[PDB]
């Protein structure tokens, strides 16, 4: 059974290491998100078309 | 082909620590089950 | 309770020694295990890109 | 058949370091559900 | 009523086979994320650059 | 209750009055507090186009 739980539990570490680093990932893209529309944000022709 | 039920089972007379380990036994299957869960638990509370 | 902790207690003491031993058990034994897990898990790939 | 109902329950007129012992008990039964778990301690809660 | 609501069953169930589609394309990818994780340990396959 | 109305209206009253005024506090400040906020939470020299 612990031998099972090893890696059980070395799964669990490993699983929440990959889906925090997507989070911190998503989260930084959130502020650097919010940074560029605060920059944006100023009256201007906003470059396009 | 040959065969005996020689379903050997043989246990201390004194019951006292030998149902400790199967304490510990629960233990680990109710956290694999709950770490790691695979079945129903119904069967376990039944 | 006294001595009913203590049963426990001593078995528990008894046992955690016997862990250790167990745990005297080399490293590598469980890097061992990991390795049977890259090799008994599966045989064939489904849907490889 | 005969039966009587000997629920003693004698206690010294002082009732205030009698319940000292019960204050172990409960902390001795907490360490037998950490140490040696058996059973919840929600029980023990109620 | 019938006339509507075989319908709207239908769409129900088309609704529900993409959406598993999408469950077939990820969990798979789980799987074989762990596979490439378990194939990348032994020995050493990805290193940064 | 025309006791207590006169007095939660003077004690309103006399409030809005307080913030009215503290509304004549320029909008910079807010973006000031902003800016102190996007400092706070930045970091990261600077590698990009």
């Amino acid at each position: 059974l612990k031998k099972e739980f090893e890696l059980s539990k070395l799964q669990q570490r490993l699983g929440r290491e990959v889906e925090e680093k997507i989070k911190q990932t998503h989260r930084k893209y959130l502020l650097q998100e919010q940074l560029k529309i605060i920059k944006k944000e100023l009256g201007l022709e906003k470059d396009d078309k | 082909m040959v065969e005996v039920e020689n379903v050997v089972h043989e246990d201390f007379q004194v019951t006292e620590e030998v149902k400790a380990l199967t304490a510990e036994i629960v233990k680990t299957i109710r956290d694999i089950i709950a770490l790691n869960p695979l079945y129903r638990e119904s069967v376990l509370q039944m």
